[PDB]
Formats: structure tokens, C-alpha cells, sequence
């Protein structure tokens, strides 16, 4: 049953990466200011 | 910096890695680590349409597409870059790691972007495609990047993936290759990076089956030491040499 495993953490990166973008931003504006 | 090479899918030992630098770096890691890896259900991202070519776009609307399916796979925030590219690899095998990328749907960074900016343009002969690579200055560190240069039709362009909108593609506008990398260069002022270096490559033939690797740096030059006026004349010549299918 492997497809599932993909589908699965597809689902996980796009979710985890949406945080770690709005963590890159939040970081890079407290730089700033 | 950690990069996948166990395939797809993920194997237990990298997978595990890149929820371990996620719990880390974040200030309220674990907490959102568990949230994501422990929930029975998660929606299934969209997969953008792989873009081809159609008789009704222009090239810089190609190139627009290209870059926006790009950018729909999303820049590689988490820390675990997903496609293992070996730069000596032969074109031959990189052009099949670019048709995992489209396959398999996941975000991807600077490098990898290339190799795929190579894999989409493939097929359309007007365009000539060469790397473009920039080492950095920036607070007591150097950093690496790279984009795929483009020429056609007496103007230059790039496209790429970076986390700074400035530092990636850039429409085919510019009159010469000086102008092109003048505006990174530039860009790179806005987040105070210096630029110590740049290397251009060579035109990437248009074989998808060459087992030839990819020419990453005929030309260097550490643009620190030098002024603008004999950074123009030594990538004049340069592209000109290209142009002229000499190099
Ligand atoms: C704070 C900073 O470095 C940015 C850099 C920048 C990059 C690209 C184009 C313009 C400027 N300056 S800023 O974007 O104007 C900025 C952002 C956030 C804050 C709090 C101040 C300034
Ligand atoms: C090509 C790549 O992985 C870079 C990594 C990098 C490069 C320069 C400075 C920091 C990190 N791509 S990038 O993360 O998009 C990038 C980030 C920041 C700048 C100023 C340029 C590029």
C-alpha cells in the first residue's frame, strides 16, 4: 500500500511548510525592525 | 542542510531528520510538529497542471508560466530538500530527476528550480538556457545561489527559485547579459549581501539525452575587487563568445 505513503506526506510537507514560511516572515520582520 | 536521498517515498531515518530541524529552529516547534504528524485526516494539496507549450503564448509567456508553476510547487522551507541533484550528474539522469519533480508535486529551492527551468524549456530552440551562480557576502558569511539565465531573441532573463522575489526570475528585458546580472547584483544590495563572485556557464544543449554534465563556471570573476565599467567588458566578451558558439 506505498501510493498512500506519498499522498500522506505530501499533505504533511505542504502543511509543514506553510508554517515554516509564515515562521520566515515573522523572523525576517522582527529583523527588521 | 540536510537533502533526501532515499526516493519516494521517504524513508523512516530522513523523514524523522526533517521533523527533527523543523522542532528546532521553530521557537514553538513540537507543538506544531505533533499537530501535523498526529491528525488522522490532512487535506491533500493541489496538483498544479504541469505547463506545455501552446501556439498562442509568447515566449516571455511561456516563461511566465514556467516560473509560476514553479512557484506553485512552493520554495523549500522545511528544511529537507527533497531531490537529490548531483551538479556532475549527466544531463541525461537530471532530466530525469526534473520528471520526479513534476510527478511527484513537492516544494524545491534554487538548484533544483534550474534543473527543471532546463527540463521545461527543452523544446523550444529560440531559448538558450546557462546557469547563473552568485556567491554572497553577507555579515561575516558566504552564501550560495543560482538561476537559470536566458537568452533569446537579443534579450536576457532568468528564471529560479529563491526565497527574496528579487533574486529569481526576471523578464527578458535585458540588453545584455551585464544588465542582467547588474540587476541581481542590485537586488542583492536591498538585503545588504556583496557580491564576491559570479559564474556563468555554458549554454545547456537542448538533448534531453546528453550524458554530458552541465558546465557550471567557464567564466568567474570576483566582481569585489573590480569596477562596473570592467565587469561589463569582461561578460560582454563573454556573451558574446556564447553567442557566437565559439565557447
Ligand atoms: C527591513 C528590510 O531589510 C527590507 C528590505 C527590502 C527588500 C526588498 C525591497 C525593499 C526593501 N526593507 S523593507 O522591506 O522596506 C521593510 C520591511 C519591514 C520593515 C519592518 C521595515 C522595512
Ligand atoms: C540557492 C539557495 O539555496 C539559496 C540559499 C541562500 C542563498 C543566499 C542567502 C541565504 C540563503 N536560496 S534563497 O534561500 O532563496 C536566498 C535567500 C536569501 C537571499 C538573500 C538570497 C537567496
Amino acid at each position: 500500500a506505498q501510493q498512500e505513503l506519498k499522498q500522506r506526506q505530501r499533505a504533511e510537507i505542504y502543511a509543514l511548510n506553510r508554517v515554516m514560511t509564515e515562521l520566515e516572515q515573522q523572523q525576517f520582520d522582527e529583523f527588521c525592525k | 542542510f540536510h537533502v533526501n536521498k532515499s526516493g519516494f517515498p521517504i524513508d523512516s531515518h530522513t523523514w524523522e531528520r526533517m521533523w527533527m530541524h523543523v522542532a528546532k529552529v521553530h521557537p514553538k516547534g513540537g507543538e506544531m510538529v505533533g499537530a501535523i504528524r498526529n491528525a488522522a485526516f490532512l487535506a491533500k494539496p493541489s496538483i498544479p497542471q504541469v505547463p506545455n507549450y501552446r501556439l498562442s503564448m509568447t515566449i516571455p509567456d511561456w516563461l511566465q508560466a514556467i516560473q509560476n508553476y514553479m512557484k506553485t510547487l512552493q520554495y523549500n522551507h522545511t528544511g529537507t530538500q527533497f531531490f537529490e541533484i548531483r551538479k556532475m550528474r549527466p544531463l541525461s539522469g537530471l532530466m530525469e530527476t526534473a520528471k520526479e519533480m513534476t510527478r511527484e508535486s513537492l516544494p524545491i529551492k534554487c538548484l533544483e528550480a534550474v534543473i527543471l527551468g532546463i527540463y521545461l524549456t527543452n523544446g523550444q530552440p529560440s531559448i538558450e538556457r546557462f546557469p547563473i551562480s552568485f556567491k554572497t557576502y553577507f555579515s561575516g558569511n558566504y552564501f550560495h545561489h543560482v538561476v537559470l539565465g536566458i537568452y533569446c531573441n537579443g534579450r536576457y532573463g532568468s528564471l529560479g527559485m529563491s526565497r527574496r522575489a528579487e533574486l529569481m526570475d526576471k523578464p527578458l528585458t535585458f540588453r545584455t547579459l551585464s544588465d542582467l546580472i547588474f540587476d541581481f547584483e542590485d537586488s542583492y544590495k536591498k538585503y545588504l549581501h556583496t557580491v564576491k563572485k559570479v559564474k556563468i556557464g555554458l549554454y545547456v544543449p537542448h538533448e534531453p539525452h546528453s550524458f554530458q554534465p552541465i558546465e557550471w563556471k567557464q567564466l568567474v570573476l570576483n566582481v569585489s575587487k573590480m569596477l562596473r565599467a570592467d565587469i561589463r567588458k569582461e561578460l560582454e566578451k563573454y556573451a558574446r563568445d556564447m553567442r557566437m558558439k565559439i565557447l
